[PDB]
């Protein structure tokens, strides 16, 4: 009883479903909950339901290459606890939810490459993240990454990303990760790496990225790597220009300088609201940090503000602790101060 | 010869877990006394304990990192000996959990982060700890606790903001540096930051000084005009243009050695300030706009 | 003048440049204008700027595939009067605007698969749609297209569009296209395709992977003879998962519309709403009409819902018999109510 | 012998640019006259203009398509001939552009869709047409014109007791490409093409919705809580809808067929659920006594 086209080996162990190109609309109904490779490459499947993979309790290899899946209901794979590899890649897929990975224990093998996945969800590998090994999550659309997951992926030995739009890397990231040999951050949007565990065997590729070449990425111009034709794009004296064929005298910094400061003074004699400005530049741009007369470092909390540019917004003074609010630009090359003496 | 005497004996800490609890212990002797550190009775032997020792030889850090609780809550001693003697000391450990973290522990507002100074010059670590009682703050340089008690060496500490300023660097000083905040409440240890040291590059230091100051122009009642004004110099000004007290080019990226004044509608006679800024200077040259019948 | 990596032969009069797998970040600045073919794929170009391709003139092909380009600037392509062929395939462009394609005068070979397309904007095509043969728009992300600016096309003779969301086809086009001899329909959201000139110097049109709906608006397609290209039925229960070509004639079923909820004959005479559902396979449209008239809906004084549902301010004097007609493929339903 | 006739003569057209413009012209004789169409004296000869022959002989129609003005604004005459005679008349096209078209020009407001019918069945399709005057409308199937004149035939226009096309006791010869035609003294404008299929008779028994199993009368206590089921049958199968008196229970996009189980909940007091069974055969109903005993 095997659907049309399709080639299903039934002889123990191996229960094996074979659908390429047979042009499905949907994943076969009414298939054997007995089986233990399915493969349903090159077809046309639109979405993946719960019904589909139901009581597969005996499912280990699932490939779903090469369709047009672009929705997966949440615990369509609740029940696959004996999976081991997970095929999705060339598809539609937007997102990936804990609720859609829940339930598979011995997932070892990840592989989400060439789809449109913007968001990973913080925590959706928690079903496996003792147990992954491999995580493909190369041609999307990731901006951002569920670093704090990653690191806890101790038997992870292969991470591909070739090709995402992620910003920033974690700095805490990959300290556990001892069995990791390839990781491959090509092309994506890198301004620079973080000086974490690159040097070691392994492989980390990080070509394609739009490099800004200053002291942040000296420690990395010291190694001794091969060229992977990694590219400068900014400042614009090293923009175009090989990384690896830059001497490391030219990767500089520049001090910050506070260009507008409040003014050195201030003063207001009662609960009425207040404002102060800071605003630093340099290679690269600069931190601002503010602190109180007790010189208490103040953040993102009640009555008191902070914005990217660098102003201080304070709503209700009490007056009672007046003092020098300071303002401090740091940076990679340097420390800027600006004070401000209030009443 | 001369038996062992304690220089420096580890405190009681109370770290948290998965953080770091580092014990220091240093002895001077004849012959040098060597360190050995033990939990329970027997020398300690794991993957999580590391001993590094000082460059003097004066002794050794026993480092835990990360803290598990309560596996390392116990009772770690340091013992000195020589060919003349043998001495100990022993603190007690104790580890907390994030649910136990009292309201006052000690909490990392800003740690230390990458920076890159050239050889026989400045640098400086910052590191701002909150908590109460207020705490003390301390450093530690691979694993190893940095000397500042010298108030007069290149190396010191910045009272009150207690930041790492290290002058006159030299290759030594390269390496990875990390933040320790500790008052009788507890010990945090920031995250790690590491310095780089690169060879000095001798480029000319030059104040700010206006290769083209703005000129003084005389307009038809509203009223347009361009004014320009350049500035030159090593670090290169960042030239702004201001009303007398308040900044006329607002929420602008500052631009460099060059700032060209749009000006439209003029009603009214005034004088327009333009400031060039670096780290070296600040000059300032004002411009007579005048409106004539 | 030429970059690391890349290999330019500048012996006029065909100045040749080529700068396949070498890291570029961006266009190469200062590429020689009188430069005829100019390739440059699998790298890292992030963006297409106006500048990049400023007075090329010259140029005959552009190549651009296998980057990671997102963004194309506003007359990135002007003054590239004498390109022929564009390749911008497996790219990350999310649209294509008429600002982007404009100047290409003499395009004949359009290539944009394997993209994240969204919308085609209507006659975005307008400055080559009289010298395309060539347009692919393959894997993409299109539920729709610009079909009045494709029935323009009258010198292509292949048209691709091989993966995306399409919906619907219009039914016009295709009648002007007499060169065309490849059309690839494969995996989109077509339930049904219009009963145009698709049979027919030869013609191959490929309709599969499509999640279809088996009634009568596709017998007449059923009554052809032409190879099992792996099409599958989706819809209805009765015929899903089932083979196209392999279901008989007879099955495929229209069912005559049927008006569930009528207003029963039943205001303000100051103030305007009727209903009209009616159901059937397929579903059937909803029309009203006048006493002595036929009405318009989706205008200023009356508007028309999906739903049939008619609705602004009724006049002292307009009262007569408005009838609700349920047109159908397989029949016609008439539920007429009579309101003063 | 004898020398032809004209049965009927074209008449002066006024056409849209891209649309179409079709001259009809019979003619009758012994032996067949044999019709010719002619621009300017020349025998017409073009790619857009198709000359397409009655099946009878009786004459031709030819189509001019897609209209361009003017290289068709001319003078066409239609000439019948045989071995005895030689006959001919002439008309003239008018082609206007949208900028010239005025307002109470004929305009296809809805025209004919895909239809399908079985053989030996009753098949139509519409059209409607606005204008000023209100224009006359007259039906092409594949590219000649449907004669409804006669009144009393299968195929019919209807116009009293919407000029839509009827079609009664389909036959093969019923299946074709067919349009709707607007004219009036303004002007001509056809609608967009529509064919019609005709499958064949698919003999299926027809009777009006029957309730199978009614809905039964239930008792439940306050709040309370009943299921009732209600199931029709008959060809076609109806639509089964709960009401509560007035109010539709039901909604349109979850309606059954044949079997509708209405589940109730929180029931405080009694009432009268009516069951409703729909089909293009009839509308019954049956009511269901629920009541609120202790
Ligand atoms: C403190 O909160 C403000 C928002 O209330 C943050 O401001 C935003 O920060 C991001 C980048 O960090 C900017 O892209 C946004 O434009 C900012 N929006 C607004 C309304 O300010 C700010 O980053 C936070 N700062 C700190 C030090 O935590
Ligand atoms: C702009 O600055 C100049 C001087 O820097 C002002 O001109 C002088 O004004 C004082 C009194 O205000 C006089 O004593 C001087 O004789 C003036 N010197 C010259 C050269 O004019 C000028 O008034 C200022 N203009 C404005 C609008 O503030
Ligand atoms: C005029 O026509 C459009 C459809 O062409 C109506 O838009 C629909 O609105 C309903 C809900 O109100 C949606 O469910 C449909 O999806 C819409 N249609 C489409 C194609 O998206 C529109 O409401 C009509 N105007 C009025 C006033 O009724
Ligand atoms: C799943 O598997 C077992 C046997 O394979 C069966 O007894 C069980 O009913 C199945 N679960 C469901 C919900 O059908
Ligand atoms: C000032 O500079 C701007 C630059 O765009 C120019 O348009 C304008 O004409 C100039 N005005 C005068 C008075 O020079
Ligand atoms: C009524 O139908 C629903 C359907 O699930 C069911 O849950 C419920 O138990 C039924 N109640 C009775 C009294 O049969
Ligand atoms: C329901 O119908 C019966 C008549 O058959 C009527 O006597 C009774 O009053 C009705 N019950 C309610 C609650 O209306």
């Amino acid at each position: 009883p095997c659907p049309g086209r399709c080639i299903c080996q039934n002889v123990a162990p191996t229960l094996t479903m074979l659908c390429a190109k047979t042009g499905l609309l949907f994943v076969p109904p009414a298939i054997d909950r007995r089986v233990v490779e399915l493969r349903l490459t090159d077809n046309f499947i639109a979405a993946v339901r719960r019904r589909d993979f139901a009581n597969m309790t005996s499912l280990v290899h699932l490939t779903l290459s090469r369709n047009t899946i672009g929705q997966v209901a949440a615990g369509a794979f609740a029940d696959l606890r004996a999976l081991r590899a997970l095929h999705l890649d060339s598809n539609r897929l937007a997102e990936v939810r804990g609720d859609q990975l829940r339930g598979l224990g011995n997932l070892r093998h990840l592989i989400l490459g060439n789809n449109q996945i913007r968001k990973v969800e913080s925590a959706a590998f928690d079903a496996f993240l003792s147990t992954v090994e491999d995580l493909d999550l190369s041609y999307n659309n990731l901006e951002a990454l569920p670093w704090e997951a990653v690191g806890q992926m101790v038997n992870l030995n292969t991470l591909t990303l070739d090709h995402n739009l992620i910003d920033h890397i974690a700095e805490g990231t990959f300290v556990q990760l001892h069995k990791l040999v390839r990781l491959d951050m090509t092309s994506n949007r890198l301004h620079k790496l973080p000086p974490d565990g690159l040097f070691l065997p392994l492989t980390v590729s990080f070509g394609g990225n739009p490099l800004h070449c200053n002291c942040e990425l000296l420690w990395l111009r010291r190694l001794t790597r091969e060229d992977d034709l990694e590219t400068c794009a900014t400042p614009e004296h090293l923009t175009d220009r090989y990384f690896w064929s830059i001497p490391e005298e030219e990767f500089l910094c520049e001090p910050p300088l506070i260009t507008r400061q409040a003014g050195g003074r201030a003063l207001v004699v009662e609960g009425q609201a207040v404002s102060l400005r800071c605003r630093a530049v340099g290679d690269p741009e600069p931190v601002v940090h503010w602190v109180a007369p007790d010189g208490r470092l103040l953040g993102n909390s009640s009555r008191t503000r902070v914005r990217g540019d660098g102003t201080l917004d304070v709503t209700i003074t009490t007056l009672r602790d007046s003092g020098t609010f300071t303002c401090i630009a740091s940076n990679a090359a340097g420390e800027a101060t600006a004070p401000v003496e209030v009443c | 010869e001369t038996p062992p005497r304690f220089t420096r004996t580890p405190v009681d800490q109370t770290g948290v877990s998965g953080g770091v609890a580092s014990f220091i212990c240093q002895a001077t002797g004849d012959p040098r006394p060597k360190i050995v550190w033990n939990k329970k009775g027997k020398k300690v032997s794991n993957q999580r304990f590391e001993v590094i020792e000082f460059d003097d030889g004066s002794g050794s850090v026993l480092r835990i990192q990360p803290l598990r609780t309560p596996r390392d809550e116990a009772i770690y001693e340091c013992v000195a000996s020589n060919n003349v003697g043998e001495i100990s000391v022993s603190t007690r450990l104790t580890v907390l959990r994030e649910d136990q973290i009292p309201r006052g522990f000690p909490t990392i507002d800003m740690g230390p982060q990458l920076k890159v100074v050239e050889r026989t010059r400045t640098a400086t670590m910052l590191c701002a700890a909150s908590g109460n009682p207020d705490p003390e703050i301390t450093w530690f340089k691979d694993f190893l606790p940095v000397d500042t008690s010298n108030n007069n060496g290149r190396i010191k500490q910045l009272r009150s903001r207690g930041a790492l300023q290290i002058e006159q660097s030299e290759e030594s000083d390269q390496g990875k540096y990390e933040c320790v905040a500790t008052n009788s409440a507890g010990t945090r240890y920031s995250a790690p930051a590491n310095l780089y040291v690169r060879e000095l590059r001798e480029v000319r230091r030059v104040p700010p000084r206006f290769s083209i100051p703005p000129t003084n122009h005389e307009i038809m009642p509203g009223g347009s005009v361009n004014i320009t004004c350049v500035a030159v110099g090593s670090p290169m000004p960042y030239v702004k243009w201001m009303l007398g007290a308040e900044d006329l080019t607002p929420e602008d990226d500052m631009p460099i050695g060059r700032n060209v004044l749009e000006l439209n509608d003029v009603r009214q006679s005034a004088n327009y300030t333009c400031v060039a800024m670096s780290t070296l200077g600040v000059i300032e040259a004002i411009a007579q706009i005048t409106v004539k019948a």
